């Protein structure tokens, strides 16, 4: 059990961050790459190649 | 433009294997041998034949394909989604292994093959091995069924037993027990969707390739009746 | 009057077929070799609901025809050829269950998609072949007097034939396709008992009727309605002055009424019920 | 050796007290997406058995498939028809990929072994064998090295030129069932049968952290296009986004109407539309940063085992037990 015990104490010495940061820096990602993905804004047929 | 072609062409290729590749698709029945450890599982395959392994053999211009899986074993089984189209199951239980409990394992094992949500119009081969061992421990044996199943106690002989000439009652009320103990968990919830084909096996035995045969012919003769509203 | 129900005789062939039609067009779950033949039934139950019914009404009712010679013959040839393409059908249904049942290791070889057309165009080469060929022609005409009466006006349109195609096209319409059909249907019975025995053998310890009351309604329907008309049709030219035309007329008509009933029977299985559920409801 | 609480206890406690507030407390001012509806735009046929996997060409054009007939078919998604057919030696097949060149495909099932093909030469090029249970999931890492989980709970790091494994990864209890590799190849995630997940370092080969929201098994797994996050799917209905720099959850989407399993899940991608197949034979389109339906997809006649979603995010092509693909748009 010596491996695990040392596992666990590799998993436990990290640097975490506040998950607002988080939810942030997602919702900030997601806002500035939205106007690029065609499931969600439906682009004209006339680029679409499955019409 | 002639890529167009060219792809049609490939297209028509391919279409046309196909055609081909479907009718032997549709000719073959695919079974599964799954058994626990001790059964004689190796013999009974052995004597057909004359992390995978598969097994051809013809009866009467009939093409039988059966399937073995021994690399994976495990307590949990998570493959066995992948053989809910197959027309039956091939199970072998050592009947004689009754205090070796191992008997309780293999009931407890096809109680749980029995319920599971993608076998649920599967039919089961029950082959049960060991006709002789089990007889020289029944007859003049130091153990008895009494201890180790203490339901054998108020256990009489069904009335329509057909018991073969020259052997004793006592084995035969084994057998039969051991039998009726996988019955009742077959018919309890089987809704009339698959059923259960109890056999009697043993070393030297000649005719198992023709139990498969005649089993499968009644599983699909049952399935096509069901399905027209007739039984 | 008559004519509320002779329009709601109309409305219940035509609609239960057009749906039917529809249901196995739209889901493709419901392509299989068995849902042909009960396409090609459906086909020949709306044709003929829809194109000799109400004429007949119409000719019933006014008690004049109000067209030509030229539509009368036609309309008889239709009225031949959709009753005798209705009933082949059937028989050839029968036929594949029987297959299906008594030959299970076969029978994906037996039956494919493309022989399944095959013998529907043959079925309905055979059936047009006996329709249209001697009605154009004049070969089915009589020579009493009142038949050449009737032929020479242009204003009554009435059934006269002579003895020798009143007996064929009945042999070839119904009293062929009723042996074989009793004959699977005993078979299919047989197998069917035999396969319960030896389930209640096996197992009835711890645990006929429904194979009776199915094969009892798919039979019983189809004597009850085309039987009757199939008897009068020989006996009201092998002697004269037996049958009136009225009570022809009258089994003629509840002959054509079997039309509505086929896809109450051959279309109760659940998965027709899931179809039928999925769209227009 | 009975201290191991004591360091769980501690890892809750540090995770506890970085949860400032919630996912939906941030994002709740948002607009929604409102109802998205698609509708089939091709539909493809030749398989002759149930289909298990699919992947995407990365040229947003081609695609390959495998079914349990034991073939494999390379299709083409403009033009709707075939372009090859690979028979195989075993017809138990539960995996395929795709290479990243377009130059190779590879293949698993419940024979212990992984078989890569060449296309532009189609003959078996290597098979790879070490596995001591059935092949889940396979990935290739590069046109010479490929990433395989298995289902005697390990996973290793395969060479194709000499055949043997060059690095394996150990920790699960229970079978691997899927894994996915990040965007830049550093570090790749897997979902065992212990409802665990865990995240790996491809060239250490040691696990950096785990994550333990679900109850059931995971069958799915992806990961986020922006590398900081990954979503999974188990048998509990229930799909559940995690992030790897906070090391917990961040928000479940369920509903209270859906009690089946789930079979697969991807992103869009902007990353805000989830895509997640069910049991119920349909698909669902979830909200990632608001846990609210927008669309179904409905059209399958048996239950929806794979699902993809091209590079350019164009279409997004579903695989089912009926033996019929089709894409969506
Ligand atoms: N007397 C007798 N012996 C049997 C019978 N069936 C199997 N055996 C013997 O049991 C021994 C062990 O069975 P094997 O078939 O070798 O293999 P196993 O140990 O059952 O395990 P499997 O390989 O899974 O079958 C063999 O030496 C067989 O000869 C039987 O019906 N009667
Ligand atoms: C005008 N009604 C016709 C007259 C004779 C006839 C019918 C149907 C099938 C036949 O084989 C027939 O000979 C009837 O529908």
């Amino acid at each position: 059990a010596r491996k695990l015990v040392e596992q666990l104490k590799m998993e436990a010495n990290i640097d975490r961050i506040k998950v607002s940061k988080a939810a942030a820096d997602l919702m900030a990602y997601c806002e500035a790459h939205a106007k690029e993905d065609p499931l969600l804004t439906p682009v004209p047929a006339s680029e679409n190649p499955f019409r | 433009r002639n890529e167009e072609k060219a792809q049609r062409e490939a297209n028509k290729k391919i279409e046309k294997q196909l055609q081909k590749d479907k009718q032997v698709y549709r000719a073959t029945h695919r079974l599964l041998l799954l058994g626990a450890g001790e059964s004689g599982k190796s013999t009974i395959v052995k004597q057909m034949r004359i992390g995978i392994f598969e097994t051809k053999f013809q009866v009467d211009k009939v093409n039988f394909h059966m399937f073995d899986v021994g690399g994976q074993r495990d307590e949990r089984r998570k493959w066995i989604q992948c053989f809910n189209d197959v027309t039956a199951i091939i199970f072998v239980v050592a009947s004689s292994s009754y205090n070796m409990n191992r008997l309780q394992e293999a009931l407890n094992l096809f109680k749980s093959i029995w319920n599971n949500r993608w076998l649920r119009t599967i039919s089961v081969i029950l082959f049960l091995n060991k006709q002789d061992l089990l007889a020289e421990k029944v007859l003049a044996g130091k153990s008895k069924i009494e201890d180790y199943f203490p339901e054998f106690a108020r256990y009489t002989t069904p009335e329509d037993a057909t018991p073969e000439p020259g052997e004793d009652p006592r084995v035969t009320r084994a057998k039969y027990f051991i039998r009726d103990e996988f019955l009742r968990i077959s018919t309890a919830s089987g809704d009339g969707r698959h059923y259960c084909y109890p056999h009697f096996t043993c070393a030297v035995d000649t005719e198992n390739i023709r139990r498969v045969f005649n089993d499968c012919r009644d599983i699909i003769q049952r399935m096509h009746l069901r399905q027209y509203e007739l039984l | 009057g008559m004519g509320i129900v002779m329009s709601l005789i109309v409305l219940a062939i035509v609609f239960g077929n057009v749906l039917v039609i529809t249901a196995i067009a739209k889901f493709e779950r419901l392509q299989t070799v068995t849902n042909y033949f009960i396409t090609s039934l459906a086909c020949a139950d709306l044709v003929m609901g829809l194109a000799v019914v109400p004429f007949g009404a119409a000719h019933i009712l006014t008690k004049t025809w109000t067209f030509g010679n030229f539509w009368c013959e036609f309309w008889t040839s239709i009225d031949v050829l959709c009753v005798t393409a209705s009933i082949e059908t059937l028989c050839v249904i029968a036929v594949d269950r029987y297959f299906a049942i008594t030959s299970p290791f076969k029978y994906q070889s037996l039956l494919t998609k493309n022989k399944a057309r095959v013998i529907i165009l043959m079925v309905w080469i055979v059936s047009g072949l006996t329709s249209f060929l001697p009605i154009q022609m004049h070969w089915y005409r009589a020579t009493h007097q009142e038949a050449i009466n009737c032929y020479a006006e242009e204003t009554c349109c009435d059934f006269f034939t002579n003895q020798a195609y009143a007996i064929a096209s009945s042999i070839v319409s119904f009293y062929v396709p009723l042996v074989i059909m009793v004959f699977v249907y005993s078979r299919v019975f047989q197998e069917a008992k035999r396969q319960l025995q030896k389930i209640d053998k096996s197992e009835g310890r711890f645990h006929e009727h429904k194979a009776l009351k199915t094969l009892g309604i798919i039979m019983g329907t189809f004597t009850l309605c085309w039987l009757p008309f199939f008897i009068v049709n020989i006996v009201h030219v092998i002697q004269d002055n037996l049958i009136r035309k009225e009570v022809y007329i009258l089994l003629n008509w509840i002959g054509y009424v079997n039309s509505g009933f086929n896809p109450l029977i051959y279309c109760r299985s659940p998965d027709f019920r899931i179809a039928f559920q999925e769209l227009l409801c | 050796r009975q201290e191991a609480e004591q360091l769980k206890n501690q890892i809750r406690d540090a995770r506890k007290a970085c949860a400032d507030a919630t996912l939906s407390q941030i994002t709740n001012n948002i607009d929604p997406v409102g109802r998205i509806q698609m509708r089939t735009r091709r539909t493809l046929r030749g398989h002759l058995a149930k289909i298990y996997a699919m992947h995407w060409g990365t040229d947003s054009r081609l695609l390959v498939s495998a079914s349990q007939d034991g073939k494999l078919i390379i299709w083409d998604s403009y033009t709707t028809n075939k372009v090859h057919a690979i028979p195989l030696r075993s017809s138990w097949v539960m995996t395929c990929a795709y290479a990243p060149s377009g130059n190779y495909v590879a293949c698993g099932g419940l024979d212990n072994i992984c078989s890569i093909y060449n296309l532009k030469t189609v003959r078996v090029s290597r098979e790879l064998a070490g596995h001591t249970g059935y092949l889940s999931c396979c990935r290739f890492l590069d046109d010479n090295q490929i990433v395989t989980s298995s289902g005697d709970t390990t996973c290793a790091l395969w060479d194709i030129e000499t055949g043997q494994q060059t690095t394996t990864f150990t920790g699960h209890t229970g079978d691997v069932m899927s894994l996915s590799l990040a965007p830049d190849t550093r570090l790749f995630v897997s979902g065992a049968c212990d409802a665990s997940a865990k995240l790996w370092d491809v060239r250490e080969g040691m696990c950096r952290q785990t994550f333990t929201g679900h109850e059931s098994d995971i069958n799915a797994i992806c990961f986020f296009p922006n590398g900081n996050a990954f979503a999974t799917g188990s048998d509990d209905a229930t799909c559940r986004l995690f992030d790897l720099r906070a090391d917990q959850e961040l928000m479940t989407y369920s509903h209270d109407n859906i009690i089946c399993g789930i079979t697969s899940v991807s992103f869009s991608k902007s990353g805000r539309l989830l895509l997640a197949g069910y049991d119920d034979f349909n698909c669902n389109v979830w909200d990632a940063l608001k846990a609210d339906r927008a669309g179904v997809l409905a059209g399958h006649d048996n239950r929806v085992s794979c699902l993809g979603v091209t590079d350019d995010g164009m279409a997004v092509a579903t695989g089912s037990w009926d033996s019929f693909l089709k894409i969506w748009n």
